């Protein structure tokens, strides 16, 4: 009641203001905690009433941060789980609730071992004396690299995503493990791409076409990799996979303040300039070769089957 | 021949009606009169008149879907085919941006449905229609879109490479979809898809679910000769196609093969 | 206007004669009557009738080549332009193999000259002619090639992507060549070059030396509007073109820029 609405309002304002928490896996765990806390302390007669309640509570989290699709498609996965439980019990008050409890607990068991399974199958994609190029900062790709370097000796080009230099942290965290890393800017991507053998990047949101949004400037890396014919490896979990089509809804990119691009101390020329800072970008699925999830490697021509196995077509509007 | 007479009576009474829908309605009308399955088999062996891919495709899909519940099976099958086009428009018209330049092939009711659903959602856009002249049907498309109160320009047939750099997306309705994601359509689809791929424009295919044929042409000759007839029919590679818009959802070209494997021809 | 009357008398007396040749002959006829250079400047300011690129290109090249030896200069210049076409045929017809499938655009006397020089050297080949219809001129090309006793097939305008996989080389005569190696031609050249590049077929351009214009279009709009007029004129990128066949030899598309730098417009 009071604590429920208080924590819901706190989560909504946390998604409205900034990125809280920092890890997307931690935000997914808090999303499952919010959904189990909202189903354990409420009352319903029909399962469709709970479906409408979860939809009404998810619309606010979607309108809080539209660029954060993880809470929205996790709400949609929990909606499909509750729909499948109502379907297997339809062909109902405490038994359905206990089934929802054990299913969301099983979803946390599956979600805690996602990066572990990605690091487990990391060995079948990296050979010795290999030139790797990445962009931005992501825990999945650096875990991939620090597990692949346990038995193999290779090189990683840590290209920074530079609206704000976050890839320096990835370069330092890899060089502490000894991956023989090299730091450059966004302007040397195609200049170094003639020596890059594979492209291993992360993403923010996998779309329904197999398209993906990620840290900005990676569409340029995908174009240079398609020019030099190198395969792209997308180490991405199964909760960044969303049924939002690219041109269907607006607010695709996330815009931040232009201070990180052009500072406030520039002068009188700030009045007559328009400085936009997209921290994301669009990558079409034909520029992608392989997706790496915790269940195995999948093609961009196979994301629709995971969409059918994880999502329901009457929930794509939410 | 009463089957061809009933087909002409169902197809000529409404000029905005498809041919395969009337063919499946003729099959259901023979199923109304076992003897009904024998009469349906006789008229589907006797319906060799239309050279369209969608007619034979819907006939094959109704021949599988039929195999006392056959009449109600065809009834809700025709209900799904009749209610398909609204789902086509509602799933497809959300991609057209404001102020976009539309490129459109020859006349089909499906692209007219998605353009009237697009102007129903308060969108402003210009449409370039290729004339597509073995016969003047693109002029009929431009006339039917001028009655829709949208800015349309009659484009010469050899100018699809001329206007490709200004048309930001290419939306073309197809009349037949093979398994891999390629399409069988009117002869000017291949050059438009190649010019859109050379200019990196997204080539969209807007077709229904009954046009899923189990064929696999490699070349322009590997399409069957009974559908060709100065050819009327080309073939577009599935690598030249961005998306498809069916009633099962907005699909990548690799999803048609999944649906045809799950359907088993 | 006696200049336009002399131009019509020189162009209409021989239907197999080019327009820029008659324009330079009209300039020389004004140079026959200083006052001759003033009359030539007056008629070249008054010759704004033809919208072809080759006419204005030959006018500009004669205006540079003129600058008492002007009459003999124009005399041997017209001698070189008249003897150009035999060198065109003799340098170009050696590439056509036996049993090849020729793809040809709309009517021009240059491709007819190289095909009659090819059948003069005892070669057997089939020619596919695109109809190219803002007006029926590809039918006139097929009629003039049927009188040549060669197997010709009238091809639909939207089938250049249909027949590209069986036509092993694509030889197209152009009406205007810009500096980088691209060509200005009839509107269906761009789609044919793009379909030939997607099918890896060698796209050959057969044009003379007086069609070297100093222009540089980037897009389909960057060609001048006075040459466009439903457009009649496209632009082909020089990367889509394999070779050119001029009277100075069989040239790569980077050689036209060398000739125009050595000529200085």
């Amino acid at each position: 009641g009071s604590e429920l609405s208080e924590r819901i309002e706190s989560f909504v304002e946390t998604l409205k203001r900034g990125g809280g928490p920092r890890s997307s896996e931690e935000m997914a765990r808090e999303t499952l905690g919010l959904l189990r806390q909202i189903i354990t302390d409420h009352r319903w007669s029909n399962a469709g009433e709970l479906m409408e309640l979860i939809r009404r509570e998810g619309r606010r989290m979607t309108a809080a941060q539209p660029s954060e699709t993880t809470v929205g498609n996790m709400v949609r996965r929990v909606l499909k789980i509750i729909r499948e439980e109502y379907g297997r019990l339809h062909g109902h008050y405490a038994q359905l609730q206990s089934n929802i409890i054990e299913a969301i607990n099983e979803l946390l068991v599956e979600l805690e071992g996602t990066m572990e399974n990605i690091a487990a199958q990391a060995l079948e994609h990296i050979h010795s004396n290999e030139v790797i190029m990445t962009i931005g900062f992501s825990r999945t790709v650096e875990a991939f690299l620090k597990e692949a370097a346990r038995k193999r000796k290779f090189h990683v080009i840590v290209a920074e995503c530079a609206p704000f230099c976050q890839g320096h942290e990835m370069a330092v965290n890899l060089s502490k493990a000894g991956i023989e890393t090299t730091v450059m800017t966004d302007a040397a991507i195609f200049a170094v791409m003639s020596r890059v053998n594979k492209v291993i990047i992360g993403t923010k949101t996998i779309l329904a076409n197999g398209a993906l949004r990620a840290v900005t400037g990676t569409h340029t890396l995908a174009l240079a990799a398609k020019h030099h014919s190198t395969p792209l490896i997308v180490c991405a979990p199964m909760f960044k996979l969303s049924p939002q089509f690219p041109n269907e809804e607006d607010s695709f990119h996330k815009f931040v303040a232009p201070e990180e691009v052009l500072p406030f101390t520039e002068g009188d020329i700030l009045e007559k300039v328009s400085v936009h800072c997209p921290v994301f970008d669009y990558v079409p699925p034909e520029l992608i070769t392989l997706f790496i999830s915790n269940i195995g490697g999948n093609a961009p021509s196979y994301i629709y089957r995971l969409m059918s196995e994880l999502y329901h077509p009457d929930d794509h509007v939410l | 021949k009463e089957l061809i007479e009933y087909f002409k009576s169902q197809m000529k009474e409404d000029p905005d009606m498809a041919s395969a829908v009337a063919a499946i309605r003729t099959l259901l009308e023979f199923l109304k009169r076992g003897l009904r399955a024998n009469l349906t088999s006789a008229i589907e062996t006797l319906c060799g008149v239309d050279s369209s891919v969608a007619v034979s495709s819907g006939g094959e899909l109704f021949l599988r879907f039929i195999s006392k519940i056959m009449i109600e099976r065809g009834e809700l099958f025709l209900r799904r085919i009749s209610l398909s086009r609204n789902k086509i428009a509602d799933l497809c018209h959300t991609f057209i941006k404001d102020g976009a330049t539309i490129l459109t092939h020859a006349y089909s009711r499906v692209v007219l449905r998605v353009l009237e659903a697009a102007v129903a959602a308060k969108k402003r856009f210009s449409v370039y229609v290729t004339e597509s002249q073995p016969d003047l049907s693109g002029k009929k498309m431009a006339k039917a879109l001028c009655h829709l109160n949208v800015p349309v320009t009659v484009v010469l047939d050899a100018a699809v490479g001329y206007i490709m750099e200004k048309a930001d997306l290419v939306i073309v309705g197809a009349e037949g979809v093979v398994e891999n994601g390629g399409i069988i359509n009117k002869i000017g689809t291949n050059q438009m898809a190649v010019c859109a791929k050379a200019q990196n424009k997204p080539f969209y295919v807007v077709a229904e679910s009954f046009k899923f044929v189990r064929l696999f042409p490699l070349n322009q000759q590997d399409v069957p000769d009974k559908f060709k007839y100065h050819p009327w029919v080309d073939y577009t590679a599935p690598s030249l196609i961005t998306l498809l818009f069916t009633d099962l959802g907005v699909l990548t070209p690799s999803a048609v093969s999944d649906e045809l494997i799950k359907l088993y021809l």
